[PDB]
């Protein structure tokens, strides 16, 4: 057939480019970074009404100060999360401190290109890694299967990514509050989602310096959705 | 401390006219303490008989090993193993543990099914074959058995006479050994019948 | 060793070997899982193309992983045994180290992890198997029902079906299963499970297997006559 | 065509297409400039962003107190090669109490990249590197290609539109080589050189990345408002 | 060294001395023999100081990874068994450890596990480990009741270390107190044995043999 | 039989002030009854405002210091030039030491610097990696001669206020850098008189927010 | 773990104003047997370094080959191998020190005590010691084995501290070294009369002196010494 | 640990095991249960070196429980004892052998017979009517030799066991803090809470 | 490199089938027919040797029926050499079990073990599967008399009567027609030979073209005897049943 680690004539790795297509088919995940915290939100996208939606875990804790959202082949993320958690805890053991968000992200991205003929293929999942440290404050990273990671003020990944990113382009400014960011994720998720957005088919989360990483209750998210509807009907 | 004399016990084997005999005591102990009076040390794989003295865990282990090996032998060869062949198997198996050996004193006894020839053999713990015509001895009272056998034995004994000779050789040897006794068994082996007899002896 | 990358991405972003593993599941006999208020029921199809079978000794479709958890499947039968073995070993390993039996979610997560591993390991193909894992967590009376598939994704279900014609029985369950009020008793849950299989099975004779799992390691498999009574009562009500 | 399925296959004209495709990834990468005088050596790098919300990808990596490089192409491959350089610099210091010569650093990178071109299963590195350093024989600038070819130069540039900067340096050769004992003026020449490779976009505060090493100057990277001076 | 821990109505009391010696030489009087594994779990150090510090700190990392994966507080049983299984792998290599893994969970209640470098793992109500363990046991056994108050239980643990600190040459310096509740452990201060001895002597009337 | 260990003598002393820290050590290096060197530096600046000494077997001492300095360098590479805090350095050294649990670095390690609140900090390690933050710690040959003196003169142990007669302790007033250096010098002068392995020279490294400063003093050479 | 078989005794050395001097006798002992009388134990590396070695001779010959191999390796792809990128004494020492400590850490030491004497690029004197344990130290005077006990005291009377180095000339330094070698010949039972001496000067370079002998010895007083106490004749 | 006894009567197997756990100079516990249920009708008591005892017992337990699930079937006491012997026989030539002695008391549901197996740390297996490990047999066997009958009831077996424990409490120097007694029969395993 | 020449033996078809398993089953369909019939008082194994010669030494020949232990036997259909590799592995497993537990291996456990080995070759290793289908005839004290079959996929099932090899469709119909639950060994012997006689591709069924075996409790008292029939004994049973 052909090598797994083969370059195309354009100078791109076939398998890495193909894994990016799998991520485009994944459910939407959005992250927004502010000076009061970083917000992470995801589309759950249950394949049937009999599927208990609260068992869909596409937002995940890595450490108390670092959270993570995923999009694509979500089964592939489990080993990446395991590595991240191990890396975060191991660094605390060696250095009696929290690990930098960038350093954690770099550790995860080192796995990405360890494939050949090591694992047999790249990961088919993109990660939004959000967190806080004392040196660089609130941060949001986008970890790809290419091994590259970009820092973002705001970022959307998944099926409605390019539409959501254009919306994040206009809406984001440096003086956003946490409450404003929460509603903004809910607004953009509702726009790109096929089904109608509610507290059962969408999930919110955030990371603050004081309280750390927290996944939002369905009751808490429901109130923010109701607050969103009213403010959009307000003009 | 010495593995070959922790548990104690003895085996003796003799040849007769168109027959062989193999016998053993029934004691198993932890040095001074008597633990079991039913620990038989003679086993058989088809018509080939194997006595094993020494460290009891190895006695058990080797029995299980030779059952294993003679069963596969039979399936592939489509016939029961012979005493001459089995003797070589025992030797090979012991020597493959040359620098970590089983602490045992095996004794093979049987009649070749084709030639009808009586056969006995003995081994050291490491596999060296002692193929004597007259008799083989093994265990913690081997000196005593050598003394008994050397005087009591005569060649070409009939099965029922050979029984008396080997029985008296075993019994009186065991009575001069603290770690042997607590009952005894004697196998009288002919080409197509085998009689097993439990002997009455002092229980101290 | 054999290191060939069998499971790989295609230009359209698909891993065909994982997708072809799902086609093996589609071919497998139908399996259904329904959880009531205080029980879970696992229904399984037995294709009647094979008669002269010895049902005493023939591998049963539902397998105990521990005394409190069970696993049924659709797809390749030989493949399922490897997942069942690994799960059973992990269940004992968990008891040995954590001094507590596995939760149903944990056991599901483990099996799903094994399935995932085989989708990006060299020299191996994915499992042609989807599983339904059901039971009750230790000292807990809440019913649990999970599903796994070749890709390695897993999730919780109020009711679910897998295998051939699973589209039809899922259609049935989606209109007949009420979340606000699930099957309150064992009878109601088993009845709904048998009803759902009768949409697909053909004859209600030896083609339907039912296993009921209750809290505190109370697992029992229904016999032919017991199931036949449900089959009789369902159709007699239907004649109206 | 039929001879580009893997790195182990020569074409009928004696070409290694996988290596040439890896070379192509560098051309797609963002521009970075390298130049030196007799006292100092300077790296200037145009960082690339994904969009307006995103950060600008870091281009410059420190290898030791006296050595470092700038990258163009696959960033993860630069991380692997730079990590390897860090270890070799560090081995030299620990074992021989000796700072690793820049020329010897180039020889090591060449040999590491070469093994990936001759063996089955692997792939060439998809990145180009510009290594600067100051050692016992003064200032140095190297250009690394993932074919294995390493070249010592007075100045150079790699990446998209790098030809414009490379021509400028070829004209300015006699001027910038003489900029001794003046770091600011040497950087100015580097910023003016990389400007020849710009179209549409211009050098902003979070766009530009500069690094320098010299006689009494450890390898230090300048980003953010630290490079506003040179805009 | 003298370390103790006991279960009671209000949870667990943990009490330790503070002395570290190399032969007759007193290396330190300010040593921490309670390892704060996490906000809910405590461990005592006896035998090898490094072995106890290192591996119980490591234990905290394992407990953190557990509750990240399982989304649930690790049990005292599971936590203690991670440590015992670890030291059992090293058995023969020369690790020296005698510790009490202490915790308070919903499913278990207040639990204490004695863990050993020989691989021993024992659940119990009262444990004492160290060169001055026999002295502490006496005060504990004669005064212990399940229905002790948190105030009295804290004093009993303090007084028992003092008993050992006085008689055992390799115990002393100061007393560290902890109270383990379901919501986490609570530190109850450092108490210099020198000052504590005279205070207890006067107020309690004990140690009449000693001139003060 | 080959003995991989040796004793190079020497004595070191770390004292934590209110907003400063000192780590001192003699410069004499010995085997048995011979002097190898009258000036062989034993306390080292490791960067990030941390000073270190690994006293005992000098080959293991040099190996550990070298490896720790290396750890500081790679901490900068891996974590965006972040400053290694004294508490983080201490935990890192524990793992370096415990890494050789079954073939130990035959040294007694001390580091000094400032914590993240700017206060003076000293950490003390045993050969296999058990460690603790301390206010005052002497290490090496004459440690038993120095520590009791420090208990008395730094922490005011057994000292009470005149007139009260044992009822009121002498208050623990803060010592200045000039006051600490006096106690360090007198500790080493006394140790030199009564311990044969101590002498030649005294080198003190003082750590403040401004950086690391060095001071050298002569000791008796007999 | 081994035991030394064929052994070499003291190596002695000192710094002076413009460089360093190092010396060692030409004997390879076999226990109490003075087996080999033509053993060179000073091994020059380039024109700026001399490595003096005592202890096991078979290990010395191994170390000698490592240094020879080091020079070859340094010349590979190195246009400045005879200039800016030539081997320094500090490079040579650190390499040996690494090897010695690694070997002791594998419980298989090179059974030696080594002194690396040389002059650096900037003209600085280099003099440092390393042995089978990987222990290292520097001093204005360095000596191994018996030299440590008898040579150092004499050499330290010339250069007692760092400030005495600029005051010490090459003639005074060489005189002290030569006298120390005589004292060792009087008093070390595993020494020989024949020795080699090497001077590494920042101006005049490396001067290697072979086939030197201990001379001007005092023995005449021995004729008057009779008996062990009371004996007169 | 110290004393473990076993006696096979008419219709059951009785295992008695000491409660003391002494670690050096102090008795750390006086209520320790030195036994593990391998299967519903098979109990194993154990005594030997610290750590190894419980590690081994739990390892055997896990393996038998694994077999029970895989086959949906309870192994016979004989089969379990042979498995245990092999593990100990494997162990004795290892880098660091398990220093563990065991008694396996089981009721064979197929044969409707109680069975007692004695296995030491070397892998020395014996089937017995009554058994012990260590010094326990030295004090008790003379009483068991005298009084034992194969047709004894469970109540008679317990009385003979009390006499054995009384002799141990009289002549043994060590205080083993009494014994926990368990009975294995056709109905399964149960503990005699008053002894 | 080497990838070019790799057949990829362990992959799914678009339909979800294992190519090599399906093609191995096609291979097995051209092998001589083997039949197993389970009765209340024993099991019968009957099998047809493929187009033999008059010069073949039959009495020492064995291509169909093999002994795994004293209680369990197998009938082979497919590549004989492949079967012998698996047979020796099975013989070893039975002995390992006997050594461990001191009890004869239960039939299903042995069957599961061999079936798991076959499965492995279909999922990993990149090797071709074993082109073999077994009929397992055996006895243990839990389930009594048991018949199983396994095929290259590693899938196994239990049976009252079953055929493998050539003309299984025709053979299975004939067995399904005449089999009853209360049947005895002597009746099963007759059914097996009658089935082969009708499904055979040869002109007539003779003793030299057959291998035959019975597992009976027809051994003196509570125990089981395996009987591998000799050429003369197969000739006698053919006359007794009235086929020749
Ligand atoms: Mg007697």
């Amino acid at each position: 057939d052909r090598g797994v680690s083969t370059f195309s004539p354009e100078g791109r790795l076939f398998q890495v480019e193909y894994s990016l297509e799998a991520i485009k088919l994944g459910s939407t995940a959005i992250g927004i970074a502010t000076k009061e915290g970083v917000v992470l939100g995801v589309e759950k996208r249950a394949t049937s009404p009999l599927l208990e939606s609260d068992s869909i875990e596409k937002i995940v804790e890595i450490d108390r100060h670092i959270g993570c959202a995923m999009s694509g082949l979500t089964a592939d993320a489990r080993s990446m999360i395991e590595h991240a958690r191990t890396a975060a805890v191991t660094h605390n053991l060696y250095y009696d401190e929290d690990i930098n968000v960038e350093s954690l992200t770099q550790s995860v991205c080192d796995l990405a290109l360890r494939f050949g003929e090591l694992m047999s293929r790249p990961f088919g999942v993109a990660l939004l890694i959000a967190g806080h440290d004392a040196d660089d404050g609130y941060q949001l990273f986008h970890a790809e299967p290419s091994g590259t990671f970009y820092r973002y003020n705001a970022k959307a990944i998944g099926s409605g990514s390019e539409g959501a990113q254009a919306e994040l382009l206009n809406e984001w400014h440096s003086s956003l509050t946490l409450k404003e960011a929460e509603l903004l994720v809910l607004k953009i998720l509702k726009q790109v989602m096929e089904e109608k957005l509610d507290e059962n088919n969408a999930q919110l989360s955030c990371i603050t310096k004081q309280d750390g990483f927290k996944i939002y209750d369905n009751e808490k998210t429901a109130e923010l959705i109701k607050e969103l509807k009213e403010k959009e009907a307000a003009e | 401390s010495d593995p070959s004399s922790i548990n104690g016990g003895i085996v003796v084997a003799m040849t007769g006219k168109d027959c062989v005999a193999i016998a053993c005591d029934l004691r198993l102990g932890s040095q001074s303490l008597g633990v079991s009076n039913k620990f038989e040390k003679i086993f058989h794989y088809g018509h080939v008989f194997l006595g094993i003295t020494g460290l009891a865990t190895d006695v058990t282990t080797l029995n299980e090993m030779f059952r294993y090996k003679t069963n596969l032998y039979k399936l592939k060869e489509e016939r029961a193993i012979e005493p001459e062949t089995f003797t070589q198997l025992v030797s090979s198996s012991l020597y493959e543990r040359r620098f970590g050996p089983y602490f045992v004193g095996p004794v093979v006894a049987g009649i070749n099914s084709k030639s009808g020839k009586p056969f006995i053999a003995g081994f050291d713990l490491i596999g060296c074959i002692d193929e004597a015509k007259d008799f083989i001895v093994s265990g913690t009272a081997s000196d005593q058995l050598f003394g008994m056998c050397e005087s009591l034995y005569e060649p070409n004994l009939e099965p029922e006479d050979l029984f008396e000779t080997i029985s008296q050789a075993l019994l009186n040897a065991a009575d001069r050994d603290a770690l042997s006794g607590w009952g005894a068994v004697v196998y009288i082996i002919k080409k197509d019948e085998v009689v097993k007899r439990y002997l009455k002896m002092r229980q101290d | 060793g054999y290191d060939r990358a069998l499971s790989i991405f295609s230009p359209d972003g698909h891993i065909f070997q994982v997708e072809y593993a799902l086609e093996a599941v589609k071919r497998g006999t139908c399996a259904v899982g329904v959880k009531g208020k205080n029980c879970v029921v696992l229904g399984c199809e037995r294709r009647s193309t094979l008669k002269l079978q010895d049902t005493r000794i023939t591998p049963s479709k539902v397998s105990k992983i521990d005394s409190h958890v069970v696993l049924s499947f659709s797809g390749l039968n030989a493949d399922s045994r490897i997942l069942i073995e690994k799960a059973r070993v992990e269940a004992q390993s968990h008891r040995l180290t954590l001094e507590d039996p596995v939760t149903v979610e944990y056991l599901t997560r483990y099996v799903a992890g094994v399935q995932q591993r085989y989708t990006q390991s060299g020299g191996v193909r994915p499992f042609g198997v989807s599983t339904l894992i059901a039971g009750f967590d230790p000292r807990d009376d809440e019913p649990k029902l999970y599903q796994t598939e070749p890709s390695g994704i897993y999730s919780s279900w109020s009711a679910q079906t897998i295998g051939r014609n699973s589209k039809t029985v899922r259609e049935f369950l989606e209109k007949n299963y009420d979340r606000k009020e699930p099957p309150a008793t064992v009878e109601e849950c088993v009845k709904l499970t048998v009803r759902s299989l009768l949409e697909v099975v053909q004859t209600g004779a030896k083609n339907i297997e039912i296993t009921v799992v209750k809290p505190d390691s109370d697992i029992v498999a229904l016999s032919s006559e017991e199931i036949n009574q449900y089959v009789t009562q369902i159709e007699q009500e239907k004649q109206e | 065509n039929n001879y580009d399925g893997d790195t182990v296959t020569f074409s009928p004209t004696g070409r290694l297409f996988q290596v040439e495709y890896a070379l192509e990834a560098i051309k797609q990468g963002s521009v970075t400039v390298g130049l030196r005088s007799n006292t100092h050596a300077v790296l200037v790098a145009l960082k690339r962003n994904a969009d307006e919300l995103s950060s600008y990808q870091k281009k410059i990596i420190k290898c030791d107190e006296h050595m470092g490089l700038s990258l163009a192409g696959l960033a993860p491959d630069a991380r692997v090669l730079s990590n390897y350089l860090r270890q070799q610099c560090n081995y030299s210091s620990l074992v021989f109490n000796r700072k690793l010569a820049v020329e010897r650093a180039g020889h090591l990178l060449c040999d590491k990249a070469q093994k990936n071109t001759q063996s089955y299963g692997g792939r060439p590195y998809g990145v180009g590197l510009l290594i600067i350093g100051y050692d016992k024989s003064g200032a140095h600038l190297l250009e690394f290609q993932p074919s294995g070819n390493v070249t010592e130069l007075y100045g150079t540039a790699i990446g998209a539109r790098s030809q414009g900067a490379k021509t400028y340096l070829e004209r300015t050769l006699d001027t910038f080589i003489k900029i001794d004992g003046n770091p600011d003026e040497l950087i100015k020449a580097g910023v003016e050189a990389i400007s020849q490779s710009l179209r549409d976009e211009s050098l902003t505060v979070d766009n530009l990345s500069i690094a320098i090493v010299g006689k009494d100057t450890p390898f230090t990277i300048y980003d953010g408002e630290a490079v506003a001076k040179y805009i | 060294t003298t370390t103790l821990a006991f279960r009671f109505q209000g949870g667990i009391i943990v009490a330790v001395d503070s002395r570290a010696t190399a032969g007759n030489w007193v290396a330190s009087q300010t040593v921490k023999k309670v390892i704060e594994i996490n906000p809910f779990l405590l461990g005592t150090t006896a035998g090898g100081a490094a072995d106890c510090q290192f591996w119980e700190t490591w234990l905290g990392s394992q407990c953190r990874l557990h509750e990240l994966r399982e989304k649930e507080r690790i049990s005292v049983a599971a936590a203690s068994k991670i440590l015992s299984n670890l030291v059992y792998q090293y058995k023969g290599a020369g690790l020296s450890m005698g510790t009490m893994i202490c915790g308070y969970t919903r499913k278990e209640g207040p639990t204490i596990y004695y863990v050993d470098s020989d691989g021993t793992r024992l659940k119990g109500d009262i444990f004492c480990v160290g060169s001055g363990q026999t002295f502490a046991y006496g005060v504990l056994d004669s005064n212990y009741k399940w229905d002790l108050s948190v105030e009295d239980a804290l004093y009993l643990g303090k007084r028992s270390i003092l008993a050992a600190a006085h008689r055992d040459a390799y115990s002393g310096g100061s007393v560290n107190l902890y109270h383990v509740t379901e919501d986490g452990w609570i530190y109850h201060g450092n108490h210099d044995v020198g000052e504590l001895f005279w205070k207890v002597k006067e107020e309690e009337g004990s140690f009449n043999n000693v001139i003060g | 039989q080959f003995n991989p260990y040796g004793d190079n003598g020497g004595t070191i002393l770390g004292i934590a002030g209110e907003d400063f820290a000192v780590l001192a050590g003699d410069t004499r290096n010995i085997t048995d009854y011979s002097i190898n060197s009258r000036y062989e530096p034993k306390v080292f600046d490791c960067g990030d405002n941390i000073v270190m000494s690994a006293n005992g077997f000098a080959a293991d001492g040099d190996a550990l210091v070298k490896r720790f300095k290396n750890s500081v360098k790679w901490y900068h590479f891996d974590h965006n030039d972040k400053k290694l805090s004294i508490n983080s350095a201490a935990r890192n050294i524990q793992h370096l030491l415990y890494g050789k649990r079954f073939f130990p670095y035959y040294v007694h390690t001390i580091i000094a610097g400032l914590d993240e609140d700017g206060k003076g900090a000293v950490y003390s390690f045993d050969p296999v990696g058990s460690y603790e933050r301390e206010q005052c710690r002497a290490g090496g040959a004459a440690a038993s001669l120095i520590m009791p003196f420090l208990d008395n003169q730094v922490n005011f142990k057994n000292q009470y206020e005149p007139g009260t007669n044992g009822k009121v302790k002498k208050p623990l007033k803060y010592l200045s850098v000039e006051e600490v250096i006096k106690l360090v010098r007198d500790s080493f002068t006394s140790a030199t008189e009564r311990h044969i392995q101590v002498g030649d020279g005294l080198e003190i490294l003082i750590v403040t927010k401004d950086g690391v400063r060095k001071e050298f003093y002569e000791l008796k050479r007999d | 773990t081994q035991q030394p078989i064929v052994t070499g005794t003291s190596v002695i050395s000192m710094k002076y104003d413009n460089g360093v001097i190092i010396a060692a006798d030409n004997l390879g002992s076999y226990g109490s047997l003075l087996r080999f009388n033509g053993v060179e134990r000073l091994i020059p590396v380039g024109d700026n370094t001399v490595v003096g070695i005592s202890g096991d001779i078979s290990d010395m010959q191994h170390i000698e080959r490592l240094l020879k191999d080091l020079v070859t390796e340094n010349a590979y792809d190195n246009p400045l191998a005879d200039a800016e990128e030539a081997l320094e004494p500090s490079y040579i020492f650190e390499y040996l020190a690494t090897v010695m400590y690694q070997r002791r850490s594998k419980m298989n030491p090179l059974w030696n005590a080594i002194i690396v004497a040389g002059v650096q690029s900037n003209g600085d004197q280099f003099l440092r010691y390393v042995n089978l344990l990987g222990v290292t130290y520097s001093s204005p005077t360095l000596a191994t084995g018996f030299g440590a006990h008898m040579a150092n005291p004499l050499l330290r009377k010339v250069v007692d501290r760092e400030s005495d180095i600029p005051k010490t000339t090459v003639q005074v330094a060489e005189e002290a070294i030569v006298n120390a070698m005589r004292v060792l010949y009087y008093r070390d039972a595993r020494s020989s009369r024949n020795f080699s001496l090497a001077i590494i000067d920042k101006n005049t370079g490396l001067t290697f002196k072979k086939n030197l002998q201990v001379e001007n010895m005092k023995w005449d007083f021995a004729k008057d010494i009779k008996g062990y106490g009371t004996q007169k004749i | 640990m110290d004393i473990i006894l076993g006696i096979r009567v008419q219709d059951s197997v009785i295992l008695a095991s000491s409660k003391a756990v002494t670690r050096g100079i102090s008795v750390l516990k006086d209520s320790d249960d030195k036994t593990r249920q391998l299967s519903p009708h098979t109990l194993m008591s154990f005594a030997g070196e610290a750590g190894d005892t419980v590690q081994f017992a739990e390892y055997i337990q896990a393996n038998i429980q694994l077999y029970s699930i895989r086959e949906d079937y309870e192994l016979s006491p004989q089969a379990v004892s042979s498995f245990v012997r092999q593990e100990l026989a494997k162990s004795i030539r290892s880098r660091r052998p398990y220093q563990v002695n065991v008694l396996i008391g089981g009721y064979d549901k197929k044969k409707n017979k109680p069975e007692l197996y004695q296995i030491d740390y070397l892998g020395t297996k014996v089937e017995l009517p009554y058994g012990a490990h260590g010094y326990s047999g030295f004090y008790t066997f003379s009483l068991l030799d005298h009084h034992y009958r194969p047709d004894m009831t469970t109540e008679e077996g317990l009385d003979l066991l009390k006499l054995c424990v009384q002799e141990l409490e009289k002549r043994m120097p060590m205080d083993f803090k009494g014994v926990i007694v368990k009975i294995v029969d056709k109905d399964g395993i149960r503990q005699v809470d008053d002894f | 490199g080497s990838r070019r020449y790799d057949s990829r033996t362990t992959i799914f078809s678009p339909e979800g089938r294992l190519y090599q398993v399906e093609y191995a089953l096609e291979s097995i369909s051209h092998a001589g027919t083997a039949i197993g019939i389970m009765a209340s008082d024993g099991i019968v194994l009957a099998a047809e040797r493929k187009v033999t010669s008059t010069l073949l030494e039959q009495d020492t020949s064995t291509e169909k029926l093999y002994k795994l232990n004293d209680k369990i036997a197998v009938a082979v259909a497919g590549l004989t050499a492949d079967a012998e590799i698996l047979i020796n592995t099975a013989r070893i497993h039975a002995q390992n079990y006997l050594k461990t537990y001191n009890e004869d291996i239960p039939v299903e456990i042995l069957v599961r073990r061999l079936s798991d080995i076959k499965q492995g070759y279909t999922q990993h290793g990149g090797l071709r599967p074993f082109g073999v289908s077994f009929i397992y005839a055996g006895y243990d004290d839990r389930y009594g008399y048991q018949l199983y079959t396994s095929n290259p996929s590693g899938n196994y099932t239990g049976w009252k009567a079953i055929s493998v090899g050539a003309n299984t469709s025709a053979a299975q119909t004939l067995l399904q027609m005449d089999y009853k639950d209360d049947m005895k060994v002597d009746d099963a012997i007759e059914l097996a030979l009658k089935t082969l006689s009708k499904t055979t591709d040869s002109s007539a069924l003779t003793y030299d073209r057959l291998e035959f075996a019975t597992i009976r409790k027809g051994a003196n008292d509570g125990e089981v005897y395996q009987k591998i029939f000799k050429p003369q004994e197969i000739k006698d049973i053919l006359v007794k049943t009235g086929i020749t």
